[PDB]
């Protein structure tokens, strides 16, 4: 159920390896990524963190799990604010 | 194997008409290839964003007919004959503008009429632009080229009306430079109570993306309301205020509006060949009528006020 | 008196307002509008440089059509059909088939802008653009219609876009990608800027030059009149482009222009290239395809792109090499597989034509000339089975056109392949592969004609099965050599014993 | 190719492309008259003529009306203006073809 | 055992679909491709026809079968002369 | 009397012969020689423009070394180690580690040409090239050797290339691709032309300028002396390139140059960029990294490429954008993950340095400045856990360097992914992905450091496990902030209650 | 955890030598990182072409030792000391050239000697170039940097000899312009019987790609043959023909040749620490000796002929 | 970027880059003397000096020996010639830095 992704957080300078869980919601995924960015290189801010496939327009629902998303291990995601 | 076949007198799709095809038939019929393949309207990935848009908002519309292509514009207008017709009507309107300006018509209107015009007439450019944008949407989504062509000409007619309104707002400002003419229309459209029913109606109508709902709300609800509650009441008020140009201008605009009503009714008649469509069209009319009624009531109470 | 347009024009485009009953994003959804997050207020500075207004439009367009139709009427008895070189007649057939219903599709690109662009001047100019493309579709159906009674291949002026014929698939994949399948700002950049100030000048003016030389004034007059509208509505692109650059979207703008220009190039190399350098009779070739490319695309179009602040496309040098090579091979492919076309390709390889080709493309005879040598020998020796194909060409998963290269003495061919989501795709250039990778969701489940043949979508699996799948209804409709091989009579005869 | 294409790209030629008809000669003449001390180049392609000057080329309504020999409004030029090189700026009095950059 | 390849023959102008057999030798593959090229657009010539993965340097042995080669269906091959 | 070189030089390279007992291809196998089928006779026109001969070589190279070693000896007591800014000392550590054993690898690139090039002048010049790179490897081990007794990080002058430390992997993947892993003609084009007339001038002369400003003349004198050899043996590339173009191989030549320049760029952006704009003390920055790029790479190198008949690379505009952006992010990555480096990165973000960065790269403070703001706040508030990483960066499958983008106010980041043979690869640019696709057999089963971590090759799976896997032997060897965060003392203090 | 450790006086890999490391040790030892990973010599795909080449021709060589890096050049030469040594020997040779030219040495040789030189001496540039190319091959393939360095200096020495031969061929041509000196050497190398044993030997040796076989054939078979059957016989003939420069020149070249023999013997001694290697080295010597013997015999019969 | 990079690329500057030491001043002086009616530009980077002229720049052995003040052979320049702009052609008498093309 360990599931590696590569994640780019909004306003950060890089993409990082973040190992999430197959059964994680997108809300949970966003939080696991934010851990490695917010208050490290990215200023905290108000708003709702959302997950999308890298460079996509369409956002994954907040409640959707990694398993439900159709994402493959080691694919790239962005975490952005809506 | 393959056959040896002789030439046809017209397009293969018209070759079994009994009548000689008209110019209208030759240049207007069965041109949307995007309806040929239900799974891929456009020649792209079947689930490309625009393919999904068309599968949802055209193909899946509850308004259904097995032969939308057989729809015929009652006026059988093509680009060429539209321009002949409209150059006639528009040269007539431009000649009225010239002549009435020569006679200094705007100076002879009843005291205060410029303020009524600033408030109830000049912001119509926003309303007419909304009709223009909406007509273009029905164009791009309609399931037959003969339907789309009617929408194309209707989109042009909406811009015609917008342009008359722009020209006359400017012209009136020249006689009456202290009325806000050409300066305050956005503020009125956004903030004035008499415009808010109309603004709410159009913002919501422009977000009705199903082709059938777009068509019915625009052409069967919104546009006839404009005729009975905006155009005709303005003609009456103009008569009471010794504005003799506005009634003539509106009469020309009403010719366009009647044409839009004619083709739209013809489309309904075509659609009702499918009995299921009656409840569908009725449902949307009943959905949108209250909003249109509120819009008309708010406008009329503004036109009536001091 | 009348007041001049300059005094009331601004009111005609004072049409933006701040939405209150729905959100800005609901009214202008990104997937349809393509505003890239640029707010409404910023779009109000959009200023179309080539303006018109409703009264002028109806008056002037009335005059444009009066001339086009009058010239047609006056020349009905000029015997263009019966007296023209058949290569010229095939040029008409390929033009009307490839273009007429696509022009009508362009109405939808203009309509997309008229509803969904955040720039008010763009919405109005796009309304005239809708009207213009309606004109172009109607003209380009009306004109060939009179030839239906003479030749079933003219039915394709209407039929092509309703078919799965390979060249029709190529046309639709291009037009559906750049015109009808993307958001309003993409259309503004890709169609009006990239396509309508670029490649349409080749088919509608370059070709008009050849038409005039060929004495076909009905056609020359028609297509040049059409281009006068294009020259106006195409000027919607520049201001969109300048706005995107001003608002931090240069990179996005450049990518879209780069993509659209390449996509247009490959289609025009298959349509216009063989027309200009092979189907048009030698005496009527005003300039070569490459000379016209240097005039219209390099000298005019690309110079305009630089003036507006964009860069030369990354693939510049590949493009220049392609201009020297690609259409010669596409011509070869279309001619060898002529039975799959709705027009009759002229081979265009008589000695005098080969001398011209050598002058215009030094080295031609040691390259394409090698293949035409084998073909010519076969024709002269009546070995006709060897001049017709018994398999399919491999086809690009972007352009939908055969995968080609340079034949003969310095043979070079390259296919650019890609695995994506557990499927293997093949492209005719680095640039085509790059286009796919820019937007895979647009393309990923599309199947080209070869993919369909291999998947069992084309039944039966024979030349005949494919031809029927492609919409052919009779022997008469399928392409033949334009001159029924009478061109071999100008080649040195193949001697036999006496 | 390289040298040939570079030379083709690095031009500053601007001006109208006029479609065969009654505007060809009047536009050529107007280009000459309205741009004194600009050399005007003309390339004849029978179906169209390519008229150009370096950097800027103006056509005034008044000159065009004189050279054409009949009443003429500037907007009417679009009946015959098939294309153009340069950016365009047009009003009731004249049309200007121009470039912002020098290549 | 039908096996589609896309093949580019030496001195020809295009790549073509050629359906071979899984159990075909490279000698047999080359011949099946040559059918659609030699004496059609390519002059016949002396020499041994060889098969390679497209744009490769390394040639497949003459005796090797399609099955043995590791080629996947619809991959591109060249047929050249050694 | 002695006879001048011009009179007997031709005999020194009259060494080609026609093989009889083995074939030409057996003696010069394409996989090692890279002759692209060009026959022996054609290679005899190869004419190296920068010649030498054995007696001159040994005499002159004796003098070069006498000077380099004498200056070292005379300056041993200048207290460079103890008195230099630690950012300067880290520059020495990163230089010798990244370069010394790679120079010795370059012997093999030269040896590849000395045995396998079909051009006799190339085989002789490459023999001097072998000798030159031997000199460079030996100098660049001897020089740092004396610092071993002072600082374990100098052990990496020898150790780096024997490690799996991430930057060492990046260096080896580059050098093994362009120097030791390809045929002789590829080496001639890629190493000597692309790399040795291009990027080495930045690290060996640009950096020499900064060294002289910093008062480190031993180092400035050393690296400039080394470059005098490079300037001679690099002139093997031009004649190879001209020969390939003359023999119909322009396209192949251009592709190799394009590939090698980009590969060199990404490595040099991670090594030299942070050195020039951050580690070198502000007072010693002769020019910015970008200014030096414009001098050496744009103004000199690319102009030379055009003079020899090549085209600007297709990615020109991407490259220009990268020069403004890439190294700022690579610096950030190397500093944040400093514990994985064998040198101590200087942050280089005191207010006075930030003013300089803004001057040299307008907009810097609203981009990278945003990240350094957060970092600076944490340092001032003693929130040190937030200045050290708890995960891995994602890494390019070509360059072996973190995947980065522009941070801050106009955030933009892009990863260019590729599926190939049922594996997913990720690249830091369009160009890196393109390089992979040019030669997949070179790269396809290579695993980057992240791929290894995910595959269970790095045990245990922790910062510590990775650090040990990378060859670190003590706390002292792993990178720290150069100034132990004393730079925060120049930032406005974070106030607390009294 | 991680330790805190103190600095080492030298490289970590030398830190447990008892002696203070020399310049030679510091700059020469254990520099081929390509031997670290048996499955991927180079930092590329494990089966990239060059990785396959090195796995086959270096790693899989039957000549095996568990510590090739411990090999030491007996002369412990580095770049710096090679150039000091060779500038000394080469300045000496160049001074001989100058002086003997001043004294018009070439005019005083026995009648016909120029023809012997044209036939048996001037084509040595081809042979020496073959030694140069071969030495470079052993350089790039040898499994230790200390071995490779010896090959680098040997490659330079081969070019030294080639260059002496070029210079002297040209110089002799100035006194004897009608002997084909500097004109006919390729033809002799290709066609002359006395050169064909040597040419066959080198063409085959240059296609022996296993590092061990390359080393043994080049350094233990070919090079010693050159010493005993070419260099020394030429000195004897020169003495008989009153050529007093050639014996002195060859004596300097022989200093180089002896050095190559010294390091090569040291490598054999190192290799024989593994008893398996004796049969391997013996096998290759026995394989190549007949070819070298034929080469020498053909050369000598040409040198002896009229 | 675009304008800046174009200007940087479109130069015809050729000449030696000399590494700090005893050849810096003599080479500057020789460049001036041996190229009369060429403007010589010098950029001082302390560790090296960048010496240039438009299109061609010659350094003769005889001039360099005079400016250096001691016996000098042309090949010895490589002790101090760290890089150069332009193509190179060298013999016993002189070195020539040059371009074939004009940008
Ligand atoms: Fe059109
Ligand atoms: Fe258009
Ligand atoms: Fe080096
Ligand atoms: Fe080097």
């Amino acid at each position: 159920s360990a599931f590696p992704v590569h994640a780019a957080f909004e306003k950060d300078f890089l993409v990082q390896l973040v190992v999430v869980d197959l059964n994680d919601s997108m809300d949970q995924v966003a939080e696991k990524v934010a851990y490695h960015c917010v208050n490290r290189r990215v200023a905290p801010r108000e708003g709702v963190m959302r997950v999308r496939k890298h460079r996509s327009t369409e956002l994954f629902p907040r409640d959707m799990t990694i398993a439900e998303s159709g994402l493959n291990p080691t694919e790239v995601i962005d975490v952005v604010f809506e | 194997s393959f056959e040896s076949k002789k030439p046809m007198r017209t397009w293969s799709h018209l070759a079994e008409m009994r009548k000689k095809p008209s110019e209208y038939d030759i240049v207007s019929r069965k041109l949307h290839y995007s309806t040929n393949n239900p799974d891929s309207p456009w020649e792209l990935s079947p689930d490309s964003p625009m393919n999904l848009w068309y599968k949802q908002y055209r193909n899946a519309s509850p308004l259904k007919h097995d032969n939308w292509d057989a729809f015929t514009d009652p006026d059988q207008l093509v680009y060429r004959t539209y321009n002949l017709m409209q150059d006639g009507q528009e040269s007539y309107v431009q000649s009225l503008f010239d002549q009435f300006n020569e006679r200094e018509h705007d100076q002879m209107v009843r005291e205060g009429w410029e303020h009524t015009m600033a408030r109830c007439y000049s912001p119509l450019r926003y309303l007419f632009h909304c009709l223009q944008m909406s007509s273009a949407y029905v164009q791009q989504m309609a399931p037959a080229s003969t339907i789309s062509n009617c929408c194309i000409l209707q989109t042009a007619d909406s811009l015609r009306w917008l342009t008359h309104t722009a020209y006359r707002t400017h012209e009136l400002s020249l006689t009456y430079p202290d009325a806000g003419l050409g300066e305050h229309e956005r503020e009125l459209w956004e903030k004035e109570p008499g415009w808010q029913g109309l603004r709410e109606l159009m913002e919501k109508q422009l977000t009705a993306f199903d082709w059938g709902e777009a068509f019915v709300s625009l052409n069967l609800v919104v546009k006839p309301m404009i005729v009975e509650s905006i155009f005709k009441p303005l003609q009456q008020q103009a008569w009471e205020n010794n504005d003799t140009l506005l009634p003539l201008l509106i009469d020309s605009q009403l010719k366009d509006a009647e044409r839009h009503s004619r083709w739209s009714k013809a489309l309904v008649k075509h659609a009702l060949e499918n009995p299921d469509n009656h409840a569908v069209i009725e449902g949307w009319i009943e959905k949108w009528r209250p909003l249109a009624d509120r819009a008309a009531e708010a406008y009329l109470s503004m036109l009536s006020s001091d | 008196a009348m007041h001049p347009r300059k005094d009331w024009y601004e009111l005609t485009r004072a049409t933006n307002w701040t939405p209150s009953y729905v959100t800005e994003e609901q009214l202008f959804p990104e997937r349809m509008s393509g505003h890239m997050g640029i707010p409404l207020e910023k779009w109000e500075s959009y200023d179309e440089p080539y303006k018109t207004s409703y009264p002028e439009y109806v008056s002037i367009q009335r005059e444009k059509d009066a001339g086009a139709y009058s010239v047609k009427a006056a020349l009905e008895r000029a015997k263009i059909y019966e007296n023209s070189d058949p290569g010229w007649i095939s040029t008409l057939k390929s033009h009307y088939g490839a273009i007429a219903v696509g022009e009508y599709a362009a109405v939808t690109g203009e309509g997309r802008m008229a509803r969904f662009s955040k720039a008010p001047g763009n919405r109005n100019m796009a309304t005239f653009g809708m009207m213009d493309e309606l004109r172009h579709g109607q003209l380009q159906l009306f004109f060939p219609h009179e030839y239906c009674k003479k030749d079933r291949q003219f039915d394709w002026a209407w039929r092509a876009y309703h078919s799965n014929e390979w060249a029709a698939i190529a046309a639709k994949h291009f037009f559906d990608d750049i015109i009808t399948g993307r958001d309003a700002i993409s259309v503004a950049i890709m169609l009006t800027f990239s396509f309508e100030t670029g490649f349409t000048n080749m088919q509608f003016l370059g070709l008009a030059a050849d038409a005039a030389e060929a004495g076909d004034y009905t056609f020359a007059n028609l297509i040049s009149s059409i281009q006068t509208d294009e020259s106006r509505h195409a000027q919607q692109g520049g201001p969109a482009l300048q706005l995107l650059i001003e608002n931090g979207k240069r990179e996005e703008a450049q990518k879209k222009v780069d993509m659209a220009i390449w996509r247009a190039w490959r289609l025009f190399a298959v349509l216009t290239g063989p027309v200009m350098d092979y189907y048009t009779p030698l005496e009527d070739r005003s300039q070569s395809f490459k000379e016209f490319m240097y005039e219209w695309i390099i000298g005019q179009f690309e110079r305009s792109l630089i003036d507006l602040g964009l860069d030369k496309p990354w693939y510049w040098d590949l493009f220049l090499k392609d201009i020297d090579e690609l259409h010669h091979s596409y011509h070869m492919g279309v001619w060898y597989w002529r039975t799959t076309a709705w027009w009759n390709p002229a081979a265009g390889v008589t000695p005098e034509e080969r001398d011209w080709l050598e002058e215009k493309y030094p080295g031609w005879n040691k390259r394409w000339g090698r293949c035409w040598d084998v073909i010519t020998e076969n024709v002269l020796n009546d070995r006709m089975d060897l001049v017709s194909p018994e398999t399919l060409p491999s086809v690009c998963n972007m352009s939908q056109i055969p995968l080609v290269g340079v034949p003969g003495d310095d043979w070079n061919i390259e296919v650019f392949s890609l695995e994506h989501n557990g499927r293997l795709y093949h492209f005719g250039s680095e640039v085509d592969r790059w286009v796919f990778q820019q937007d895979p969701v647009q393309y990923q489940n599309h199947m080209n004609i070869v993919d369909r043949f291999l998947a069992g979508q084309i039944q039966p699996m024979t030349l005949e099965g494919a031809l029927k799948y492609m919409g052919f209804q009779s022997i008469e409709e399928m392409g033949k050599d334009a001159h029924d091989f009478a061109w071999a009579d100008k080649c040195k005869p193949a001697m036999k014993k006496s | 190719m390289s040298t040939l294409a570079d030379q083709a790209l690095h031009n500053n030629n601007v001006g109208p492309i006029i479609r065969a008809g009654d505007l060809v000669e009047p536009v050529i003449e107007t280009a000459e008259i309205d741009n004194p001390g600009k050399e005007i180049t003309v390339e004849d392609r029978r179906a169209y003529v390519r008229i150009a000057a370096e950097g800027e080329l103006i056509l005034t309504r008044k000159t065009l009306e004189e050279q054409l020999g009949r009443p003429f409004n500037m907007q009417e030029l679009e009946i015959n203006l098939a294309s153009f090189a340069g950016q365009i700026q047009a009003d009731e009095d004249q049309i200007r073809f121009y470039f912002d950059k020098t290549m």
